[PDB]
């Protein structure tokens, strides 16, 4: 029988700050032991200060992101251009994922943004829609390496609540550099999206290409 | 230009897919009493373990008719399939015999089956809801 | 008297060869308030006069956004305007989703004409009874179209529809050479439109409650101004 | 030049020579055949008030329901045919509950009103292009009072034509003319909730043939904290006594 | 008749599969009707054996496995003061940091509680859907829904999909004026069982040592539930009365 | 009236249904049928509308067997009656198959009456122009006699007549019927009522149909022309 | 009329639907039905046309039909349509009991019947039921009497005492004069006597043309025999 | 009688004389439309249309009264504008389908038959009405030049010269004279000049109109439909005036 | 005048007639054209009068004779739109018969099929009959030369020879006289050219007018093919 699933292994990481959020991912797209591309972004700005990433089978994640953005367009049309909150986006994504209960997307989804009070918020999803709000979550091939690095560096050690944006960016960069040194599927590049009250900012860094 | 029927499998399911037997207490759920199927038939069981020839047999005539309409469209134009479909719709729409199941003579003439017999003709074939009023409600869509 | 025997529906011709239900649908446009549209080589503008049921009510929305590059104003039956605006939004969404394209204004006009023609030749429904003014900006520049619910679309530099629109239309036709060359200066074009729609006022004055403006342009997405946002234009 | 009968006002899909649809006008007349409902919007909440018109004293006065709850933050008052209103109320409740299920938030008052108007459009082509669902337009009008974080307290008037308006104060039903004339003079932006309730009671008493009391009138309010609540008989009787003492 | 002509007037849309209204709705082409269905629409693979396909593709490397609810011990029992629900709160560890306490008890509404077992997504989704159904029922009937009706709604729902792949076991607990306090157990096999004492999960035998009488006070019942959970082993406690559920925490 | 009788789904300003009334009126043009229930059986009699001697008499236009326990007498259009009779036979066999028991008479009567009522509520259907006299036996009520008309209403009777001379036949039956009557007395009463109410000069055997439901079990007997002649001679007609 | 009364979907210029009024006119020709609820019971009374001499009376259907062990229904209008409505109501009661394990409430069943009647007014190819119904009973695990009236248009209402059918205006006036909501009949006997006296205002022959049914809580439905109704009539006549 | 009372209130009804009066009323609607002519030259077709002068607000290049069904087929119509647009859309669809299926441009007779069948199908049921347009179309195929005229009844014929609209009688008289005076035939440019002359004569009461001319010729446009450019159009206008 | 609902639809008049069918029959003579069909020993010949008074028309595009299949030809009396509709329907029917039964459709069977379709039109309220008369000719492999005719009433029958049109009575009388003289049902000729010449002469004698090459259309059916003659062939046949 035809196998409709694939694997384009990558690594993503979402962290919620005091009044900011960050969602980062490696830009390597691979098939088995081959490299499809060295810069293929997986973290997207979906509007209304919400960043999204769906790591795993790339086609399913692209379809999920496309559907969510179209739904956001219709939400703006039907509700007088009301801003979509992060919790409502999480509920919409849960419904989108569970709509494929018997033919699921093979992805793990992380979204990030600012809540109603202005605090940073990150939501993590299981492949069929089970979701939770978390302070920090790593997903993909090198999560088991990235998480201990952050746990050693930070206390959830200066507390996470008093860290600035630059310090969080440095921690993410160091963890990804270590994972690149240790994991074959991690490298080439790292892209980070930062959500604050002023909007979404993108930063890019190079990683080892071997 | 199909010969064997294709695209016969269902792509989505829901508890309210059968609009004619929806429960009045819970409109999102079906009414098992008025279904009169034995009371122990979930819809999911109809998605598995089917005879592979059943879908081919159930949709054979429709597939042949669609191929004929496509050929007419290719060779004669849009008007010929439009007229054939209009005639068939007019004949089928004004026939309402709640006490009979046999097809009309005019339908057989249109389908060129005046002197043709198949097993559907030889073998054409409760406590709740098998009366004239159910057929009236289904026909009128009320 | 003889017209009374041949105006029952849209599938009946009169002995003289007239289709009266479509004519009545066209007449339904003048029951709505005046709207004006104009354009230059770089921008397109709509100006609408809004009406309220009474002093305790709000004013009707006459300008509806279809896509970041295209919008319209309506004059006539409200349900038909709602249906057509939703249909145009759906078509633009389909274009963007399937082809990553911005739907052309001419394509939208053709689609509207095709949709409107069907109701004028079949039994069961009625013809649409709302006129539309469509503005947009695409790879061919700025475009203004007038849609008549008989199933007709025309491309113009400027026009006006609704009650007493003749004065605004005459003013626009007289001063065509003025606003045809207002390139890169949106304020002058909006002011010309405001003067044109003021030409159609009868014992009424433009306020920040009954005036609505919309503009689209080369680097300007379709934007609607209401309330204080039009105060400087009065 | 002869007088002959005209039949352009019988079919809902038939235009008059001037472009009117007279079946909608006759549906509005059917609305005017109903009892009076009044809504007044202030900055402390929205007040709804209806007249209970009973043909016989044997009718249970606690059975007439002209004021219903669509959601905790949205209430509605109806005037016209009761079965059409029942269908519309079912649709509105379904829309609110489903929006909460899919978005984990309260639906806007204007969004619910738009959904109800889209349903009312079903005697013709639907808002999204759906086929015709009804043979005739509805014969009932609605007053929808709500509170949302985006627009505060809102009052909307919804008609069978599929169009809704936002009102500071509105009246529908048999006595809607005099009631609306009084509302045009007696409303201002600084009204309190108590003053709004007293004004609603006064205007209902003015346009009611029978003597105003707790049995033939009903009051309700919506506030941000308490939500939507229909007053019991005792509170309305106390308010009526207070209004009588003031006047 | 012209609709027939359009049906026979012309490829690209057919290949896109966008000539079907369901596909247009699922991709939000014509609007947001997809997010307006009281009964959710579930996608199935258009093949002869969807069940075998799902079972094969779910029982096999990355973090993209279907999340399973905690197998921790949960206890529910009923007494003259209402219902006591106790859950051993010991969250598992992974490559993530929790922002707050993780709840193993779903709050269906301010009067109904459910317990998670098996598939976490199934329990959460279908109990939220059940809450929506209960709210609609209460709006229609102008009265609070009985626990039996809600449990039966959930049981019928899960029975309609029996054998498709759903995995869930829940305890619906509620206090109404007509029925008093009531506890039902509903699982994905369609079973619906009314009961007085339920112990689910690992260590259920130890927790079934519930010293139980219909005269226990609220404090005594809370202490008994806490002690039973500790014997099975923090503990999360819920006290359900006619006025709703109250969360204690311990 | 002319503006409210073209369709079956429209009420008159007085609340009348004219098509149903016309269908009821059409029954008066049919041959008379009579059912009489005695203490130990049921007698069905009917008069044919024969106008020529070329008609076959040995080979049933008024009397039909729904099943071994239930028979009917027909007044009205023959083809509509045949449609309804086939439907009733199928329903009785369905009940026997489902419950392994004979169908009660009232259930079959109610089913047919519901069908006829439904045929008065759809604009594309005209009412059945038939009236039935049902004669049956069941273990719940014993012997039973019913009548159903085009409107879908049905009634229970001891002695009843339908058709052209219903009023006079009913008057005679009222003047002559007794509760403790026997089957033979019922036969004689039915024959005398038919002879008195006939518009013909004589009540010959070839213008009669006769049937009896009795006991030895319960037996149905559709009389042959020779037996009809014998009973006519015995009575004195 | 005036050309506005030939379809269900036509509004009159003054905002009326005349076919609904004509269905009500059809209802007005049926036999009178009365419903009166007391402190702890509901009584439904019906007028019966005088039985013919040769008409069988053992299997003749009653005017009061049991929808469920706790809910009963009486009607006025076309007899044949009432059978369809009653069958649908019984099916719905069993379906609700199967779906939710709980028997219907009186208001729920009234709403379902009204919904069926409303649905049968939404097409030009169908005829509305020319029947008005009175639905009585008690909610499960409850002791508050419930009485409702349903009309062909689909409108339903709740009444303390109501009459439908031929000459129902006189009976309604009698009830209005002789019924007090704040002091209802505290016993079954008083409610039955009031119902019988109300029916005697329009029934010509008397006791033999009156049917009385009494519904109490906990699924207690009793159909009074002819002897009890005759005793009530004789007592009323003696006290007169 | 031109008015059939009792037999003209529904489509697809025969009168006692065997007439269909709704189609005749659609013909009456056509006869009030703008005058349009078509001339068949030696190896091509020429179409000419008279236009009313509208407001200056119309975009000059976006208002064309001659439709191009396909690269080799030209078309004009008289009657209801939406009906003409619908018919032209159907013709474009038919031409595209034929070209996709059989890898060749559709011959003119086959296109004419498909259009005629589509138009005739609208005289069969009471739920539709006949088209209120008469269409003059033409082009060039492997068999040569073809010019056809199609009526609301669905009847169509091939023509040496065709005219429709209000000024149909004068245009037909001029076309008959042109046919009589040129038994050998006519060239494309001479056809353009004669079409301009015929439109000018037919117009002549509000003497203010414009002229549109299109042509398809094997020798001139290589068997393609093209609008007449400025020089040739000016020459034709000058010849018509003088 | 139909005087009722029969002014539009095909229902029985009080006299027992279908007026729409008769009006379609009247419509069959709109074109004012006569056609003749005769049988030879091994060929069948049809000749249709052509009237093209307008000088702007292209005569080559004016024809009422159609090729249905390889062996079947058809001539239609009536308006050309219905004629083309019927021609396309007949072509589809012949091809479908060949696909379904494995051999070429006979002329009489096709005529019966078209007659059954016409019967559908006569009986259905929402379908109108086509106002044309069809004449199918061929050389059947079992029956030899064959002429069959079908009308809007659904009636079809075969002929030794036939004529249709406003002047059909005179042509039929002349044919009857010739057949009485010859005492045979067919033309005793061996070449189809001679049969064509005889039919042309018969038409000229019956109509009393002379015909040129452009005033007639000729179709010939042999056992191999049915084919239509051109102007040169008809001009050659005229010279005799």
């Amino acid at each position: 029988q035809f196998n409709p699933y694939g694997d384009n292994g990558g690594t993503i990481l979402g962290i919620a700050g005091e009044d900011f959020a960050v969602l980062a991912g490696d830009t390597r797209n691979i098939t088995d032991y081959s490299i499809n591309s060295r810069y293929e972004p997986k973290v997207f700005d979906c509007g209304d200060n919400i960043v999204m990433s769906a790591n795993g089978f790339a086609a399913d994640g692209d379809a999920l992101v496309k559907r969510f953005k179209n739904s956001v367009k219709w939400y703006h049309f039907d509700h007088n251009d009301k801003k979509l909150s992060i919790n409502s986006a999480a509920r919409n994504i849960q419904h989108l994922l569970y709509g494929k209960r018997f033919f699921p997307y093979y992805v793990h989804t992380i979204i990030a943004g600012l809540d109603e009070d202005g605090k940073g918020a990150v939501y993590s999803f299981d492949p069929v829609g089970s979701y939770e709000r978390e302070q920090c979550r790593a997903g993909g091939a090198a999560a088991s390496l990235i998480m201990p690095f952050l746990d050693n560096q930070v206390n959830f050690k200066k507390p996470l609540k008093y860290l600035s944006v630059e310090e969080v960016i440095k921690l993410v960069r160091d963890s990804f550099t270590s994972a690149t040194e240790r994991h074959i599927q991690v490298g080439d590049g790292l892209e980070i999206l930062i959500v604050t009250k002023d909007g979404v900012r993108k930063e890019f860094y190079e990683l080892k290409r071997d | 230009m199909n010969i064997v029927p294709q695209d016969t499998f269902k792509s989505q399911v829901s508890t309210d897919q059968d609009k004619s037997v929806l429960s009045s207490a819970v409109p999102s759920l079906p009414d098992t009493l008025r279904q009169q199927e034995g009371g122990a038939v979930p819809l999911s069981t109809q998605l598995n373990d089917r005879h592979p020839l059943e879908s081919t047999l159930k949709n054979w005539e429709t597939t042949q008719r669609q191929r004929q309409m496509e050929q007419y469209r290719q060779i004669f134009g849009i008007a010929e399939p439009m007229k054939r479909t209009m005639e068939m719709e007019i004949v089928n729409r004004t026939d309402f015999n709640p006490l009979s199941t046999n097809g009309s003579i005019h339908r057989d003439i249109l389908l060129n089956k005046e002197c043709s017999i198949d097993w559907e003709d030889v073998y054409p074939g409760t406590m709740v809801g098998d009366d004239v009023h159910s057929k009236i409600e289904k026909q009128l869509g009320i | 008297m003889f017209r009374n025997n041949y105006d029952g529906d849209t599938v009946t011709f009169s002995p003289t060869g007239r289709l009266f239900q479509v004519e009545y649908a066209l007449e339904a446009i003048k029951q709505g308030s005046v709207t004006v549209g104009l354009r230059s080589n770089t921008h397109a503008v709509l100006v609408a006069l809004k009406r309220n049921a009474d002093e305790l009510s709000s004013y009707q929305k006459k300008i509806i956004k279809c896509d970041e590059h295209m919008g319209l104003s309506l004059a006539g039956l409200a349900p038909d305007a709602r249906v057509l605006s939703n249909y145009l939004r759906q078509q633009c969404n389909y274009s963007s989703l399937v082809f990553n394209r911005k739907l052309a204004v001419e394509r939208a006009g053709h689609l509207l004409c095709d949709k409107a023609q069907k109701n004028t030749q079949s039994y069961g429904g009625r013809p649409y009874g709302v006129g539309l003014l469509i503005i947009g900006y695409d790879k061919s520049g700025a475009h203004l179209l007038e849609f008549q619910p008989s199933g007709n679309v025309t491309e113009l530099y400027g026009t006006a529809i609704g009650a007493r629109s003749q004065g605004a239309k005459t003013y626009l036709e007289r001063t065509l050479d003025t606003f045809i060359k207002i390139d890169g200066n949106p304020d002058e074009l909006i002011k010309a439109g405001v003067e044109a729609i003021s030409q159609s006022l009868r014992d009424e004055s433009l306020t920040v409650d009954n005036l609505s403006i919309a503009i689209v342009g080369k680097d300007t997405p379709f934007t609607i101004y209401d309330g204080e946002a039009v105060a400087k234009y009065i | 030049m002869f007088l002959t009968r005209s039949e352009y006002d019988r079919g809902v899909s038939t235009f008059s020579p001037e472009g009117r649809l007279f079946q909608v006008e006759y549906s509005l007349e059917a609305i005017k055949l109903g009892s009076t409902a009044i809504g007044i919007a202030t900055k402390e909440g929205v007040v709804l008030g209806v007249e209970k018109r009973a043909t016989s004293p044997l009718l249970e006065s606690d059975s007439i329901e002209k004021i219903v709850e669509i959601d905790r933050h949205i209430g509605c008052a109806m005037s016209g045919l009761t079965a059409d209103a029942r269908s519309m109320i079912e649709h509105a409740r379904t829309a609110a509950v489903t929006h909460n299920l899919y978005y984990d938030e309260d639906i806007n008052v204007e969004s619910l009103t738009q959904s109800v108007c889209d349903l009312a459009l079903r005697f013709g082509e639907g808002a999204s292009g759906e086929e015709r669902l009804m043979s005739r337009p509805f014969g009932v009008a609605l007053l929808i009072a709500g509170h949302d974080a985006d627009d505060g307290y809102q009052l909307f008037h919804a008609e069978p034509s599929g169009t809704f308006y936002r009102y500071n104060a509105k009246a529908i039903g048999s006595g809607s003319e005099g009631a609306q004339a009084e509302l045009l003079n007696e409303w201002h932006s600084s009204l309190t909730l108590k003053e709004a309730e007293l004004l609603v009671l006064k205007i209902l008493k003015q346009v009611m043939e029978e003597k105003l009391d707790e049995n033939n009138a009903q009051l309700s309010c919506i506030t941000k904290q308490d939500g939507f609540k229909i007053y019991d008989n005792e509170k309305t009787a106390e308010l009526i006594k207070e209004l009588k003492e003031k006047e | 008749m012209q609709a027939i002509a359009d049906s026979f007037s012309v490829r690209l849309v057919k290949e896109l599969q966008y000539d079907n209204e369901q596909n247009l709705e699922s991709d939000f082409v014509t609007g947001a009707s997809q997010f307006q269905r009281l009964a959710p629409s579930l996608t199935v693979p258009p093949i002869a054996s969807p069940q075998q396909f799902l079972r094969a593709h779910t029982d096999d490397n990355p973090d993209c496995k279907i999340k399973i609810a905690h197998g921790t011990t949960t206890l529910a029992f009923r007494f003259q003061g209402g219902i006591i629900v106790a859950v051993d709160s010991r969250a598992t560890a992974g490559n993530w940091v929790a922002s707050q306490t993780v709840k193993k008890v779903i709050e269906i509404n301010p009067f109904l509680l459910g317990t998670m077992a098996g598939g976490a997504a199934d329990c959460q989704f279908w109990e939220t859907w059940l809450g929506s159904q209960c709210r609609l029922h209460e709006l229609r009937e102008k009265e609070r829904i009985s626990v039996a009706a809600a449990s039966k709604i959930l049981s019928n729902l899960v029975y309609q999909y029996k054998g498709a792949g759903l995995s869930m076991g829940t305890m619906i607990c509620g206090y109404t004026r007509k029925e008093g306090p009531t506890i039902y157990y509903v699982d994905s096999d369609g079973t619906r069982l009314k009961g007085d004492i339920f112990c689910v999960g690992s260590g259920q035998t130890f927790a079934y040592g519930v010293n139980y009488k219909w005269d226990l006070s609220v404090e005594d019942a809370l202490y008994l539930g806490k002690r039973s959970i500790l014997a099975a082993a923090s503990v999360n406690l819920y006290h359900v009365t006619e006025d709703g559920w109250i969360y204690h925490g311990n | 009236s002319r503006r409210y009788d073209s369709r079956t789904t429209i009420f008159s300003p007085e609340g009348r249904l004219y098509q149903v009334e016309y269908a009821l009126e059409s029954i008066s043009h049919a041959g008379t049928a009579i059912g009489i229930m005695a203490s130990d059986g049921i007698v069905l009699a009917a008069e044919r509308k024969v106008t020529s001697t070329l008609l076959e008499q040995d080979t049933t236009e008024k009397l039909y067997k729904l099943n071994d326990k239930i028979a009917v007498a027909v007044a009205g259009l023959t083809a509509d009656a045949e449609i309804l009779i086939n439907t009733a036979r199928i329903h009785a066999q369905n009940y026997l198959k489902t419950y392994n028991e004979d169908i009660p008479v009232e259930i079959l009567v109610r089913r047919l009456s519901d069908i006829k009522q439904g045929y008065t509520q759809h604009g594309g259907l005209r009412p059945f122009g038939v009236s039935f006299i049902y004669a049956g036996y069941d273990d719940r009520y014993g012997y039973q006699l019913y009548t159903s008309n085009p409107s879908g209403n049905y009634t229970g009777w001891k002695a009843i007549s339908v058709g052209a001379n219903t009023s006079a036949a009913q008057t005679l039956l009222q003047m002559d019927y007794k509760d403790d009557m026997k089957v033979d007395d019922a036969i004689e009463l039915a024959l005398k009522t038919l002879s008195k109410t006939t518009d013909s000069s004589a009540l010959t055997y070839d213008r009669l149909e006769f049937a009896t439901i009795r006991k030895g079990e319960v037996y149905q007997k559709i009389f042959k022309p020779q037996e009809i002649k014998d009973i006519l001679v015995k009575t004195g007609i | 009329m005036s050309g506005y009364d030939r379809a269900l979907s036509i509004f009159s210029p003054d905002g009326h639907i005349f076919q609904v009024e004509y269905a009500l006119e059809a209802v007005k020709r049926g036999t009178c039905a009365v419903g009166v609820k007391g402190k702890n019971c509901v009584v439904l009374g019906c007028e019966r046309r005088s039985t013919l001499k040769l008409q069988d009376t053992r299997i003749t259907p009653s005017k009061v039909s049991k929808i469920d062990s706790h809910v009963v229904l009486s009607f006025s209008g076309l007899n044949a349509d009432s059978r369809i409505l009653i069958e649908k109501a019984r099916v719905e009661a069993q379906s609700h009991r199967l779906t939710l394990e709980d028997p219907v409430t009186v208001e729920y069943l009234t709403r379902y019947v009204a919904g069926v009647q409303q649905r049968y007014t939404q097409s030009g190819g169908v005829r509305p039921f020319g029947v008005s119904t009175l639905i009585a009973g008690f909610d499960p695990r409850d002791d508050e009497p419930k009485l409702y009236q349903t009309e062909p248009s689909g409108i339903y209402s709740s009444w303390s005492a109501q009459t439908i059918g031929r000459n129902s205006k006189t009976v309604r006036e009698f009830l209005e004069k002789n019924y007090d909501r704040k002091e209802p009949p505290a016993t079954v006997e008083e409610c039955v006597k009031l119902t019988v006296r109300s029916l005697l205002e329009v029934v010509q022959t008397g006791a033999k043309n009156i049917e009385i049914t009494v519904v109490k809580p906990d699924s207690d439905i009793v159909a009074l025999s002819s002897e009890e109704i005759n005793q009530y009539v004789t007592q009323i006549e003696q006290e007169k | 009688t031109s008015i059939g009372t009792g037999y003209d209130l529904s489509n697809s009804v025969f009168s006692p004389d065997g007439r269909n009066f709704q189609v005749e009323y659609a013909v009456k609607a056509v006869e009030n439309g703008t005058t349009s002519i078509g001339i068949k030259c030696n190896d091509g077709v020429v179409f000419a249309v008279e236009k009313l002068i509208t407001s200056k607000l119309l975009v000059p290049q976006k208002n064309v009264k001659i439709q191009v069904v396909d690269r080799h087929i030209g078309c004009v119509y008289s009657g209801l504008i939406p009906d003409g647009r619908h018919l032209v859309n159907r013709g474009r669809e038919e031409a595209a389908s034929f070209k996709k299926l059989y890898k060749t441009p559709i011959p003119i007779p086959a296109f004419a038959d498909r259009l005629g069948q589509y138009v005739q199908a609208h005289t069969l049921y009471n739920s539709v009405r006949p088209f209120g347009v008469s269409t003059i179309f033409g082009g060039v195929d492997k068999n040569g030049a073809h010019l056809y005229m199609l009526e609301p009844s669905g009847s169509y014929w091939g023509y040496k010269g065709a005219a429709t609209g209000k000024g149909r009688q004068s245009a037909k008289a001029e076309l008959e004279k042109l046919v009589d005076h040129h038994p050998e035939g006519l060239s494309a440019r001479e056809a353009v000049k004669q079409a301009a002359k015929i439109i000018y004569l037919a117009h002549e009461k509000e003497k203010d109109f414009e002229l549109e001319i299109s042509w398809c010729s094997l020798s001139e446009t290589n068997g393609l439909h093209k609008f007449v450019k400025g020089d040739l159009l000016q020459e034709a206008i000058d010849f018509a005036q003088k | 005048s139909a005087a009722g609902y029969d002014r539009h639809i095909t229902i029985f008049s009080p006299e027992g007639r279908l007026y729409q069918v008769e009006y379609a029959f009247k419509a069959t003579n709109q074109t004012n054209i006569n056609s003749l069909a005769v049988r030879g020993k091994d060929c069948t010949v049809v000749i249709s009068q052509k009237k093209v008074p307008d000088k702007l028309l292209d005569p080559t595009t004016v024809s009422y004779i159609f090729c249905i299949s390889r062996t079947i030809g058809m001539v239609v009396n009536g308006p050309i739109p219905d004629a083309r509709n019927a021609a396309l329907r007949a072509k589809a029917e012949a091809a479908e018969f060949r696909y379904k039964y494995g051999y070429d459709m006979p002329c009489d069977v096709l005529a019966k099929r078209m007659a059954n379709l016409s019967q559908i039109y006569t009986q259905r309220a929402y379908m109108r009959p086509l106002g044309v008369i069809l004449t199918f000719v061929s050389v059947d492999e079992e029956l030899g030369p064959s002429i069959y005719k079908t009308d809007p009433a659904g009636y079809y029958v075969g002929y030794k020879a036939t004529a249709t049109g406003p002047k059909q009575q005179e042509i039929t009388t002349n044919l009857e006289n010739h057949f009485k003289k010859s005492k045979i049902d067919h033309i005793n000729e061996e070449s189809w050219e001679k049969v064509v010449e005889f039919a042309i002469t018969h038409m000229i004698d019956a109509l009393g007018t002379e015909f040129s090459k452009n005033d007639l259309e000729v179709g010939v059916a042999t056992k191999d093919k049915f084919f239509t003659l051109s102007a040169e062939n008809i001009e050659e046949r005229l010279v005799a």
